[PDB]
């Protein structure tokens, strides 16, 4: 045939892949963690958004740390041969590098290690997307007026917030980041490469949201998400 | 608005 | 006039901006850090590459931790009003979140804080690029066969390696990441958006390089860079 | 090849 390019992931496998959504709203009383009001809005928005991208969505609610590890290990041991990609969305409390099950924390590294190029062979060379709506610390942004491949290759971490910072969630509308992510996927998934979509998400979160609080410490604060890309190709959710 |  | 889009940073200011290159090769004997053979190749390659992008390049060699902080504070207090962007390249030993001066470490956060949207007003809303060739830990990748804006917005961290991992440098050819970065900027800066260029850098580093060592611990290892984007627009080094 |  004629000249061929290979700058973009092959996304025309028989299936787009799994979208695992872990929605932790209620936490064991003994942890002292508050309920995450609004997160069901996020989980429903994500389910619909990724359904329209033709992902096989599985929603899981209120998982213990043990259930999270078991679920991710089980999913990584499925045969993904017919699947173009893998997506996991984590909605929970967190700290830098950590997501909370309902009864205690899980290292993000423990979850993502199941999908390493050498540990999940049917996803080797395919994009593995981890979308994380969780705090990465307690900083607040006060804003300003205006033959082998690496085992860590082909991961994308779409973090809701910058390293070290809180992440904002509205109890009525859902989290700033997930709200903006779904809106930008809905509007641009048939048009833009995924890094460009996530950049529009960054701009939407950065410009359209600002906290309102009766507590001066938490009032008038801002947020910027953080795209951490280890991908090796462009990612379009459509194919020719 | 709340933090996570 | 007609319809206008604002999806990309304005890059047609009178100047592209500064490119500060900190090239630390020789370290104080008391630190116990080895000399970084090959880093002059990197520094020369970067100087030429960014010269061709019309950046005002300033090369600095063998800076103490005090000199690094003073230089970055001084640069952040310049008037960048006529400049489209800011670029800083750090070539040194490092650990997660840390870059080494010749006599001891510097928190990356301390350097980048000088350029926050609220602390360098003439760069507010403009892209601030930090390109970091330094270790982020000691892990080795064994590969697998195949009205306000946030003060942290508009930063891009082009990390040479994944979080937690060593970063590889060849004493003859320069570092894997900087070699690949300059080659992809040379070939694509007039053609591709910057995230797409960095994705080609990821693929080049991931596919074309593998360590050769007489030490089995360090032999046959791989590397994936990590793009951490807090940008809010697309970045093209050319303009219409 | 060396590490940084
Ligand atoms: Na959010
Ligand atoms: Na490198």
């Amino acid at each position: 045939s004629g000249i061929s390019l290979d700058n973009s992931y092959k996304m025309d496998y028989p299936e787009m892949g799994l979208c695992i959504i872990i929605n932790n709203k209620n936490f064991h009383k003994s942890t002292g963690m508050t309920s995450r009001s609004g997160t069901d809005v996020d989980a429903a928005n994500l389910r619909e958004t990724f359904r329209n991208l033709k992902y096989e969505v599985r929603n899981k609610n209120d998982l213990t740390r043990e259930e999270i590890v078991e679920l991710m290990r089980d999913v990584s041991k499925e045969d993904h041969s017919k699947r173009s990609s893998f997506v996991c969305v984590l909605l929970s409390h967190g700290e830098e590098g950590i997501i909370f099950g309902t009864n205690g924390p899980v290292d993000l590294k423990k979850i993502t290690n199941f999908f390493r190029g050498d540990r999940c062979r049917s996803l080797t060379g395919k994009p593995k997307l981890f979308i994380i709506q969780a705090c990465r610390g307690t900083e607040l942004d006060c804003g300003i007026e205006t033959h082998k491949i690496p085992v860590e290759a082909d991961f994308l971490y779409a973090y809701s917030t910058a390293p070290g910072y809180y992440s904002w969630r509205n109890s009525k509308d859902g989290s700033w980041f997930i709200q903006s992510l779904c809106a930008m996927l809905k509007q641009y998934a048939d048009k833009l490469e995924f890094m460009h979509i996530l950049t529009r998400v960054n701009r939407k979160v950065a410009t359209e949201f600002e906290s309102f609080s009766f507590d001066a410490t938490f009032h008038a604060k801002k947020q910027i998400p953080c795209i951490a890309s280890m991908l090796t190709k462009e990612l379009y959710f459509y194919h020719l | 608005d709340e933090v996570d």
